[PDB]
């Protein structure tokens, strides 16, 4: 049960050597102390937030089904201040992929429904027609024979922006002339599995505003693609850079939890530390301990001292 | 007896016979009783309008319905022309909805046939509310009475302990304006009635001899009074409860009694005289709403006819009434008479005619 | 559904709007008719009693 | 039998169409018939209070020259 | 009852009787309280007039003699 | 249940006990109407006296 | 002798607690000195300035009984 | 592999780097007291030298 005392920062670069060696187990030097009263809260918290940070895009990633090897660079294992800011340019790519997806759904609801727009423009309307034949005798039941409904059906159609599937579609379509009735089969039309929201037009002038909206959302639908693309990339990238620097994160954290373990001196910014090790290793780590202070900018000696209790 | 009301596009004069001659479509085999209804020739403008028609006259002939439910109950408290057990059914100006249907016509007396289907709802549903209003008001003032009247027979009702004096004690039983004494009255357990006669003697100090008598006689105990000077007042009582007597300090009053006997009378001769008038009004009125009832129901049937099945608006309507469990036969008949002449697009909901339940 | 049921909710269709549009176009004559003469009275008043107005203050400025 | 049956209503709401707009053709006509009329009686009631005006000032005349 | 009756019949007269008698007596005392006041201070008016008259032709007597 | 002589001795009591409150409150009567008789005498006495002294007081002051 | 040497370094940490609060001592001793030379220094500036004023005034006087 | 010569050297180096740390931080200390001292003095004399010099000219203008 010697004890060590050194400066703080001389402590972190020894923490940093002595993990790694792997043969000291420390003690801890303050057992009323909480994490709060340790102070390493802060640097502990900041290792959690990006560690939560990193999994979530890791776990796109691998939602992703992407081959990043992972195959090394860990054991370089430096610990900078500039890990935070490391951190933060992986915290913006995890909001530039969100807003992506959040973007890319959104984009895709759009495709849909333009998507639907194209059959839509004669004019085949979109219902799911899981039961039209209940449907239509609703729309009776309202008022029975009153108007023509008129059939449309469409080929081949596409996934369901719903059911997500292919399946027929056909829609009756209604032109009413009563205000009573447009609210009736409104009320019909929500309560079916039914799209009927645009008035239909036979004027030139709606079909060229169709033709103009079917372009731009062919546009929209490439651009999908190429964001899509490049999140690819970065996330290729990304998960190389972050598997890497994930288990470096870890060992940050490893690192300052040792470090809370500790007492904190009052004459000098510095920590006490006792650790129980044999000789052999004692030699072994006053080696390890030049090694360390030498990473350090200040080599402070570091003094160890034996302890017979 | 209930009726079903029921309409078919009538393109043929033939419905009539095919509704009610020929025996293969002809409710019941021609055994079930059904009439046609007279509906003067109304006109619907729009399709928009005639929608919001059916709605409203939805709602209107549930309310008035409601209401005729409303007035017959209160009757049916009143037990004039209607009882829970006979009569439940209405008249309709005086006469049975059998009567009425079999000489039913729209009525110009309540909305004259020249009026837009608004202003007829409107009429009609102008009179249901007013009629119900009317109950409303009359009905309050019954209740009034009754339970006011009910409460003072209750009043002078009961037991020894709680019953009125006002029937009991007479002006001969105290002396009055005396200058010494006061008199008590003691209930008495008919066990301890001989002992009170003599016990009460040794209850207070300055006693009267002789004084004491029997007031009234109950199965579990005797009313007695007795006149002592007004200080022992505290000490007989005292040792009546000792005695468990119970004993109720009563200054007999003239005034107050026969107020009290007065109200009592008067409260019953006006809910009686009341009753009279009410009841005939109320006959009167429940009669007309009955009336107005069918005709909103005929207007009902009318208009989903014609939502039903366009124009022009010669449809063959028939009141129904059932043979007992002929509703399977009469559902087959009509179905087959009629289902097969329009679509599979019309129960509750889909039916091949209109057709509107007569509870009565 | 049949050609026949078709051709019936046709019927319908017409006849529902035929019975609309012969309604408002008759409401609008008579209500025309009404504005014609109201029209035409409050003109005819408006200016007859200007015309009195200015006959009457010559005559009482002749006398 | 569908393009018939659009083709039909069409044509019935066509008619509508030319039925409301030549009713109020003819309200405008007779608006302006009644203002034409209108001005026929007040010229007539014109002339009438010419005349009038005319008796008087002859008169007026006559009879302030005597006195 | 009529035993009772009459009982307090004869005890209400003979109290209300004594009542009535000491009330008529009350008033009696006092209208004769008011005479006797009354003749005692006549008298002392009297007797003070002739006080005053006498010191009234003193009084003349007096300045006369001045 | 009772003999003549035990209820006719009540009564007779009952009797007396109310001549006896008549008689006291007479008592009392005319004890406060020898006070009444005093007071108004002496009230009616010396306000008119008072007035008799002025009066003569003012008198004298004219005589002298 | 851990104890021996955080005890040494807990006297070292209290003299230079000390040093640094008599460092202050100085500086509030060293603003109060300030305070009186500058006074001692306007008492020689307005000297200065008062010799000044009366060789002024003296040569003014020549020159203004003059011509 | 240190004796206790070489342990207590390490320690009295420690004590001279703390020694080092207070005569880095008491020369801070005193440069800034010289810093406010300067600051401090130029502003009084400029200001009160000004002051007198204002009165004295004012004489000299009212002479001349």
């Amino acid at each position: 049960l010697a004890q060590l005392f050194l400066q703080s920062e001389a402590a972190y670069c020894c923490v940093s050597e002595l993990e790694e060696l792997g043969k000291v187990q420390f003690r801890d030097l303050n057992p009323d102390v909480n994490v709060f009263q340790r102070k390493f809260v802060n640097e502990v918290r900041r290792c959690e937030e990006m560690d939560r940070k990193l999994r979530f895009v890791e776990k796109e990633i691998r939602k992703a089904n992407i081959p990043i090897m992972d195959t090394g660079e860990n054991p370089e294992v430096p610990f900078p201040r500039d890990m935070i800011d490391l951190e933060a340019n992986f915290e913006k790519i995890e909001n530039e992929l969100k807003e992506i997806n959040t973007n890319q759904e959104a984009l895709k609801r759009n495709f849909l429904e333009l998507t639907e727009l194209k059959f839509i423009l004669f004019v085949a309307g979109v219902i799911n027609r899981e039961r039209i034949p209940t449907f239509e005798r609703m729309l009776w039941r309202v008022c029975r024979g009153n108007v023509f409904l008129r059939q449309a059906e469409i080929e081949n159609p596409l996934e369901d922006p719903v059911t997500g599937d292919y399946v027929h579609k056909s829609v009756f379509i209604i032109f009413f002339q009563g205000d009573q009735l447009k609210n009736r089969v409104k009320k019909i039309c929500e309560g079916f599995r039914a799209s009927l929201y645009p008035c239909p037009e036979t004027p030139q002038e709606r079909k060229e505003m169709a033709s103009g909206v079917n372009t731009r959302i062919d546009d929209l639908q490439m651009v999908l693609n190429q964001t899509e693309d490049h999140r690819q990339r970065v996330l290729q990238a990304a998960a190389k850079n972050i598997r890497v620097w994930f288990i470096k994160v870890r060992k940050m954290k490893a690192i300052y939890h040792t470090l809370n373990l500790c007492n904190i001196d009052v004459t000098q910014k510095c920590l006490i530390a006792e650790v129980w090790c044999p000789v052999t290793d004692l030699d072994s780590i006053q080696f390890a301990l030049r090694r360390g202070t030498e990473h350090s900018g200040s080599t402070v000696p570091s003094i160890l001292n034996r302890m017979q209790t | 007896t209930e009726f079903w009301l029921i309409s078919a596009p009538g393109e043929k004069t033939c419905q009539q016979t095919w509704e009610k001659l020929h025996a293969a479509t002809t409710k019941n085999n021609n055994l079930a009783v059904s009439s046609k209804f007279n509906i003067p020739d109304l006109k619907v403008g729009t399709l928009d309008v005639l929608v919001g028609l059916s709605d409203e006259l939805a709602k209107l002939d549930a309310f008035v319905e409601g209401v005729v439910k409303k007035v017959a109950q209160y009757m049916a408290d009143v037990l004039e022309d209607s009882k829970d057990k006979v009569q439940e059914n209405l008249l309709a100006s005086g006469v049975d909805l059998v009567t009425y249907i079999t000489r039913f016509q729209w009525d110009m007396a309540k909305y004259p046939i020249k009026q837009s289907l608004k202003n007829i709802s409107e009429i009609i549903a102008k009179g249901v509310t007013q009629i119900d209003n009317d109950l409303k008001s009359r009905a309050s003032a019954y209740n009034n009475l009754k339970g006011n009247l009910q409460n003072l027979e209750r009043k002078n009702a009961g037991s020894l302990l709680t019953r009125s004096l006002a029937e009991i004690v007479k002006k001969d039983d105290f002396v009055l304006d005396s200058e010494y004494l006061v008199t008590l009255l003691v209930v008495v357990p008919k066990l301890n009635h001989n002992d009170w006669i003599k016990q009460y003697e040794t209850l207070a100090e300055m006693v009267v001899p002789r004084s004491s008598n029997v007031l009234s006689e109950d199965q579990d105990s005797y009313l007695c009074n007795v006149t002592l000077f007004k200080k022992a007042v505290d000490d007989f009582r005292h040792k009546a409860r000792e005695n468990k007597f119970i004993v109720r300090d009563f200054q007999y009053n003239e005034e107050e009694m026969r107020a009290d006997k007065e109200e009592m009378n008067r409260l019953s001769t006006d809910k009686k005289k009341q009753f009279g008038p009410l009841v005939r009004w109320l006959k009167v009125n429940f009669s007309e709403a009955f009336i107005a009832w069918i005709h909103i129901k005929a207007l009902r049937v009318f208009v989903e006819s014609v939502l039903r099945y366009g124009l022009p608006v010669n449809f063959q309507a028939m009141l129904l009434q059932p043979n007992k469990k002929s509703v399977k036969k009469l559902r087959e008949v009509l179905h087959e008479l009629y289902k097969h002449l329009d679509s599979s697009a019309a129960q509750q909901e889909y039916y091949p005619y209109v057709y509107y339940k007569i509870d009565c | 559904l049949s050609d026949a049921d078709v051709q019936k909710q046709i019927k319908h269709m017409m006849a529902f709007i035929e019975q609309e549009a012969n309604e408002k176009a008759e409401e609008i004559d008579a209500k025309a008719e009404e504005e014609f003469n109201i029209e035409k009275g409050r003109l005819v008043q408006t200016q007859r009693l200007k015309i009195m107005e200015y006959y009457e203050k010559k005559e009482k400025q002749i006398e | 039998s569908q393009s018939q049956g659009i083709q039909q209503l069409l044509q019935a709401e066509k008619r509508a169409a030319e039925k409301v707009a030549d009713a109020r053709k003819r309200k405008a006509r007779r608006l302006k018939q009644a203002k034409e009329e209108a001005q026929m009686e007040v010229e007539q009631y014109r002339r009438e209070r010419e005349q009038e005006f005319q008796s008087k000032q002859q008169a007026a005349m006559g009879s302030q020259g005597n006195l």
